[PDB]
RNA sequence: GACUCAACACGGGGAAACUCACUAGUUUAAGACAUUGGAUGGUGAUGCAUGGCCGUUUUUAGUUCGUGAAUGAUUUGUCUGGUUAAUUCCGAUAACGAACGAGAUCUUAACCUGCUAAUUAGCGGCGAGUACACUGUACUUGCUGCUUCUUAGAGGAACAUUGUGUGUCUAACACAAGGAAGUUUAAGGCAACAACAGGUCUGUGAUGUCCUUAGAUGAACUAGGCUGCACGCGUGCUACACUGAUAUAUAUAACGAGUAAAAUAUGCUUGCAUACUUUUCCUCCGCCGAAAGGCGUAGGUAAUCUUUAUCAAUAUAUAUCGUGAUGGGGAUAGAUUAUUGCAAUUAUUAAUCUUGAACGAGGAAUGCCUAGUAAGCAUGAUUCAUCAGAUUGUGCUGACUACGUCCCUGCCCUUUGUACACA
């Protein structure tokens, strides 16, 4: 889709805080996640860029993504 | 009570825990029965590949079902059924008048 | 339907240490072995058990080369 | 509601998902477990659901990615296997290794049985794909455990 | 997007998303060189 | 007064439980006048006769048979027969009589008192049957 | 022709104490007699099951069919149209694909059940399952068993 | 060949064998005698 | 992709789309991070870069060490012989003694405890009847000691035991009796050492390098093709009839396997939104339908229901054929009625009517097989939205012939020869 709205995306932040972790499932048609409610290949691509900065920390098992937040990530997470 | 398991002597011991326990005072119990063991049966063509005269393996994870009655008030069956117990054999109470 | 040497040895094992309990009688036998050494199988020790009479049967009417 | 079957089978998949998740997670750690710092492992699980063989593997794959001599390598791990008390150990090593074609190198201590139900008792077996220089060295670990007590055997007092 | 619902394209297996050769007996939902590593530890002992 | 032992053939038990009455000898509840084709019904009343019809006019016997073809079927109900008559003479007739019985089966032949432990033995792959492989051409 | 020494006697009472083919056929032959079930329309020109690829060549097919259907019917407690069709199936050659089996043609069956059921021989009980035997019916059937076994003896 | 008719010790065999029929002739002629083998005298 | 065994119904590969790698084209970013660097994806390239796994050598009996002995590679052990399914033993001996492999172990199937247990299995017990016998038998509703059958846990039982032969009267074999069983009882599973430049990167986010990266060899969509056909070689199915087809009737298995889309109502312009609940798989049963199938409902998340004291066909019994490409045979074809699916033409499959081809037992060659086996007969499961002619299990009908041999073929051994070692 390529719109990433803002709001979704700090709902998603935040969700991330209150967790510590969160696991993606690497599904391209896949509507939602679990939880909230976001089109999970927006999900995706925001994990993809956290860990591109080393924010989040990933260990790809099968099908999951199994994202883990480091503390350069909690700190910016702060905002 | 149904005791449903994938551990043959596991299950045996943990039947004969449960009939020790029983055996105390106040428990009409009727003695274990093993139910039809329904195993699943996989047949796998070994090799990823084609190659090779095509060697199957008949996997077999046979399932072991038992089965156990009793003439009892709730509390006192989930204290027999307390044996402590682990992850490896799965328990249901039935507690039916019927 | 012939003996490995770890029947064979076990036979000798016995009848070494062993030969004052046996008499020509398999059951009886089989039941010293029981007693004495540690057979996992049944089958296993049956055949050892026979084993060991047979042994048996060789002495008395001769030397056995061992033991 | 689901059936026994159905349940045995997801139940079965979930562990093995587990396993590889642990896998996945602990490099650094003498894994083998299996029973349910690590809140966050904690949590990882809960999204889902709603002497050892394995670990001298992994020691095995890190000493690799180390970069040390391997057959020195190989010798020590075995040196400690016969410390902690093994009747018998193998260490396989194939891959690339120094040269480009093939080489497989065995690295045998005490017995090792291969064969009947006894070798799928009384042995661990580990297998781990160290990632290195130009591809992959492959390490498979066999250890013989103490028994509870062999086949073979027959012991007269 | 075309019907992916139902069809050998339309799921795939668990562990590597092959869509070729899946065990779907009993729903493992596992292309069956997977299961063939993965027997043990999902509990199917081969006796005979 | 009543005593229930089986046959056995391949798959194919026969239960036969032998009472105190007239004699009339039954298949679940069918009288043995049917049984199914007319060619094996021989194998079937060859105990009887071997015994003897006013043997069994104390003796009524019903039969329960299940699993197994045809041919199986009628072995088991034979072998039932067989198991049958003799274990009730042993317990509620004298042993002699008992005896005579089983020398005179003996004398016709095996499968009326001992069984017949034959079974399909297992298919194996590269195959249709047990032993029979596919083909190579080369 | 089926009569021979016999080393029992045989309590002809019952029709499970007759034999299958030659009660059938004085079944039918009684129906004739009677005229109390009739030979539909599309009975003159169907084909009794999937596998059969030709017509039945017997004339009175309809009523033998019938006569089978109510010695099942007394054989088993509570009996379907499904069950009716397994038990009048037979191998259908696919021609050059290898045989299957083959279901029967339904329809007829129901229409002679339901027949039966206006004749006041068949039951459809509201406890258990399909259409059995009704009580009257069943004695009827009897009776003509014991005719039967009667008239052998003769 | 052997083109058979139908217009014109006991067995359909023999019957077919002597005056060269059909064995359904056969069969009727028995039929009509006696007025899924066959035995006659 | 794979090419002798060890490619050729094989890649679980029965592809209408998806699968899809291919062809004709069309979109898209699933271009992280600091238009540039830089990754990320690949059913792209390479199995002669590798991992793991699998195959074969080989289910045969083989491999190795310690010390000793015999410039070196090495040999011996690990063998003239007998024996064994077996470097299985015995016996001889510059060896003695080990270890893996064999054997044992594991899993079934084989027969017992007339001990352990009794549902979701039965047997009786017994009420209630409906039919008929004699002075009990067949069949259903209602209620609740035994464990033979039904399930399945622990035990037992065969060890060549006793008998008699042949054998260095060694290891062992042959016969007889007993016995449920006498070819480790039958069947598997497991699988040493060392390889093959065997297969697989088209199973993988196991994985190297090289390629490709927006006019992508990434993903997504729309068709089309893998099924195209003078022909050669596979694996099968169906046949060539009368021990049979045809059509009625009768008989009787075992292993099994079974749970985002639709319905109805409200609100508005066939569409959306809102509310609410059965259906998604096995089908009982009741109706409609020649048939296929349909509609309605019922049980079943399963020893309960499908269904299993019977789901099958060969069987068998009675009729029609009558040796005539014949009613053997059902190819090829023509035209409908359905079902699956968004979609059925290059016909998914199914049914109904009709079409009536080759084939009268198969040449050169070559495969499989020794007892519940061959063959015949079906059938469950795997693929599956639909579709077995495949595979894989399971049963049912139940032969012939050995009971050995090295003649061929292939492996293995000792000797021998070699200029071969890519053997
Ligand atoms: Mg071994
Ligand atoms: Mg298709
Ligand atoms: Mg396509
Ligand atoms: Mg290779
Ligand atoms: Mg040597
Ligand atoms: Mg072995
Ligand atoms: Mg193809
Ligand atoms: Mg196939
Ligand atoms: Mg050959
Ligand atoms: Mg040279
Ligand atoms: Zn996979």
């Amino acid at each position: 889709y390529s719109y990433i709205p803002k709001q979704n995306k700090k709902l998603i932040y935040e969700y991330l805080f209150k967790e510590g972790v969160i696991v993606v499932e690497k599904d391209a048609k896949i509507p939602r996640h679990p939880h909230l409610n976001v089109p999970n290949l927006h999900i995706m691509m925001t994990l993809k860029s956290l860990k591109s900065r080393n924010y989040v920390e990933e260990k790809y098992n099968w099908k999951h993504q199994y994202f883990i937040l480091n503390n350069e990530g909690i700190e910016y997470l702060r905002e | 009570i149904a005791l449903t398991s994938k551990n043959l002597r596991a299950i045996e011991k943990v039947c004969s825990d449960i009939m020790k326990g029983a055996k105390e005072k106040n428990l009409n119990v009727s003695g274990p029965v093993r139910l039809p063991v329904k195993t699943l049966r996989i047949t796998t063509r070994k090799s990823p590949c084609g190659e090779g005269t095509n060697t199957w393996d008949r996997f077999e994870l046979r399932i072991y079902k038992r089965l156990i009655d009793l003439y009892s008030q709730c509390e006192v069956v989930t204290q027999m059924t307390s044996i402590n117990i682990d992850p490896v054999v799965e328990v249901e109470v039935i507690i039916t008048d019927s | 339907r012939v003996r490995t040497k770890t029947i064979k040895r076990a036979a000798r094992q016995i009848v070494e240490k062993y030969y004052a309990k046996l008499t020509l009688d398999f059951q009886i036998n089989k039941k010293i072995t029981e007693e004495v050494a540690i057979i996992p199988s049944k089958r296993m020790k049956n055949k050892v058990a026979g084993f060991v009479t047979h042994l048996m049967k060789r002495i008395q009417k001769g030397p056995v080369r061992g033991i | 509601p689901i059936s026994k079957k159905r349940k045995f089978i997801n139940d079965g998949v979930f562990q093995a998902e587990l396993n590889e998740f642990l896998a996945r997670i602990l490099a650094e750690d003498g894994y083998s477990g299996v029973e349910v710092r690590i809140r966050e492992l904690t949590s990882l699980v809960q999204k889902r659901f709603f002497l050892c063989a394995m670990a001298q593997a992994e020691s095995l794959r890190y000493k690799l990615l180390k970069g040390l001599a391997v057959r020195r390598a190989c010798y020590g791990v075995l040196r400690h296997i016969m410390e902690s008390g093994a009747k018998g150990c193998e260490v396989i090593v194939s891959g690339k290794l120094r040269a480009q074609r093939a080489k497989s190198m065995k690295f045998r201590d005490g017995y090792l049985i291969s064969t009947g139900e006894p070798s799928k008792r009384f042995v661990n077996t580990a297998t781990r794909s160290a990632q290195l220089k130009q591809g992959v060295l492959g390490i498979k670990v066999k250890i013989m455990l103490p028994t509870s007590i062999l086949p073979d055997n027959i012991s007269v007092l | 997007v075309h019907p992916k619902k139902y069809g050998q394209g339309s799921r795939q297996c668990r562990v590597c998303s092959n869509k070729h050769a899946i065990i779907r007996k009993y729903n493992i939902n596992i292309c069956r060189q997977c299961f063939r590593e993965r027997a043990d530890i999902i509990g199917f002992k081969k006796y005979r | 007064k009543r005593v229930q032992t089986f046959g056995k053939k391949k798959t194919a038990v026969a239960v036969a439980t032998v009472t105190n009455g007239k004699g009339l000898i039954k298949l679940n509840g069918k009288n043995l006048d049917l049984v199914e084709p007319y060619i094996l019904k021989t194998k079937v009343y060859e105990p009887l006769w071997l015994i003897g019809s006013g043997k069994l006019k104390n003796l009524d016997i019903r039969i329960r048979v299940k699993g197994g073809g045809q041919t199986s079927q009628i072995y088991a109900i034979r072998q039932a027969i067989g198991k049958g008559i003799i274990s009730y003479y042993q317990k509620y007739v004298d042993e002699s009589t008992k005896k005579e019985l089983k020398d005179v089966l003996l004398r016709y032949d095996r499968s009326l008192l001992v069984g017949d432990t034959r079974r399909c033995e297992p298919k194996k792959f590269g195959g249709k049957g047990a032993r029979a492989r596919y083909q190579k051409s080369y | 022709r089926l009569l021979e020494p016999v080393p029992f006697v045989k309590t002809n009472n019952c029709i499970k104490d007759v034999d299958a083919d030659l009660f059938i056929r004085s079944y039918a032959t009684h129906l004739k007699l009677h005229n109390k079930i009739t030979y539909p329309k599309w009975c003159t020109f169907v084909k009794t099951g999937k596998g059969r690829k030709l017509a039945p060549l017997n004339e009175d097919w309809y009523f033998i069919r019938a006569s089978s259907i109510l010695r099942r019917l007394y054989l088993h407690p509570d009996i379907g149209v499904g069950f009716l069709r397994r038990q009048f199936s037979s191998k259908q050659r696919r021609g050059v694909a290898p045989n299957h089996t083959s279901l029967a043609s339904g329809k007829i069956l129901r229409s002679i059940l339901q027949q039966l059921e206006n004749l006041g021989y068949v039951e459809q009980n509201p406890k258990k399952k399909g259409r059995r035997l009704t009580t009257k019916g069943e004695n009827a059937i009897n009776n003509f068993a014991r005719y039967i076994n009667k008239k052998v003896y003769n | 060949k052997l083109n058979h008719a139908v217009f014109i010790v006991i067995t359909p065999s023999a019957i077919a064998e002597k005056y060269k029929v059909n064995l359904s002739v056969a069969r009727a002629v028995i039929n009509h005698l006696a007025d899924s083998q066959k035995l006659y005298t």
